[PDB]
């Protein structure tokens, strides 16, 4: 199974569905290969005055 | 959509160029409230509920 259906599904249907970011994945799911690797996807999450 | 079923489509993350909408029909009532449409063109807003 690889299709988008019956997924983890936490998003119980709500009302205030504000702006979105449907676009290219910012998390580059790079095809790790050739060994000697581990995708250290460092993410820094911060909210500056909103 | 009918008056009893009026839509609510907020416009954001895109440009609502008012110059295109200024000339759309032979006649219309541009009954903007608060600021004039000419001044509204040079008036950027957070989120417009259309």
């Amino acid at each position: 199974k690889s299709w988008m259906e019956s997924e983890f599904r936490v998003y119980s249907s709500a009302n205030n569905c504000t702006f979105e970011y449907v676009s290219q994945p910012f998390l580059m799911d790079l095809e790790g290969k050739q060994g000697n690797f581990k995708n250290l996807r460092e993410f820094v999450f911060k909210n500056i005055d909103g | 959509a009918s008056v009893y079923a009026w839509n609510r489509k907020r416009i954001s993350n895109c440009v609502a160029d008012y110059s295109v909408l200024y000339n759309f029909a032979p006649f219309f009532a541009f009954k903007c409230y608060g600021v004039s449409p000419t001044k509204l063109n040079d008036l950027c807003f957070t989120n417009v509920y259309a």
